[PDB]
């Protein structure tokens, strides 16, 4: 999972 | 027969570019999640309530991961691919997520 | 990754009945055929443009029937029921079905 | 096959 933008 | 919504809240839908690295916009939208009784089927459909294009019309399967990152935005992952809500408010992203769970239990 | 549209017509979604042996109606919708570029999908969406909740999605598969039984009805039949839409216009069907046979024939 | 339609 990416971090949130 | 019909499709059967169990809940509704608005975020800006984005699919997370792992190319530029950069989380980008898929096209706020109004996000259901609608069940098939008639199937025993759920599906994240999100829908421009501007011109009323549907923007997502996804299945939430068996074995996704919901990932609830910040109170405000929440991500899950297919198995090639992640989407994540910006929600409005964390009010409706709460909301949201305890339908995504439930009906991810159902999917089990 | 996005839902594109390749049609949109006002109709009245519903399913015949074996039993009642009648036409019911599945609850005018706006009737959308969008495609899914990043999976090569199709699917039958109608939103209740009051108060915009989704009746029906439908995923045109392989061997569907499409049957236009009156220049403003047409029918389908999956394999285990039977939907069909009464228009609002003729021009609207005749637009609808182009898209439906044409995803069709992709479909193919 | 597919019913009459309505009317």
């Amino acid at each position: 999972f990416p971090p949130p933008p | 027969m019909s499709e059967q919504s169990i809940c509704q809240a608005r975020a800006s839908v984005m699919v997370y570019d792992d190319t530029s690295k950069k989380w980008v916009p898929i096209k706020f939208s109004r996000i259901n999640i609608y069940h098939n009784t008639a199937s025993s089927t759920f599906r994240v459909v999100g829908v421009k309530l501007q011109d009323q294009q549907v923007v997502i019309n996804y299945s939430i399967v068996k074995g996704l991961k919901y990932n609830q990152a910040t109170p405000t935005f929440h991500q899950w992952r297919d198995a090639r691919q992640v989407y994540g809500l910006n929600f409005a408010s964390k009010e409706e992203a709460t909301t949201f997520s305890n339908a995504m769970l439930f009906a991810l239990n159902i999917m089990n």
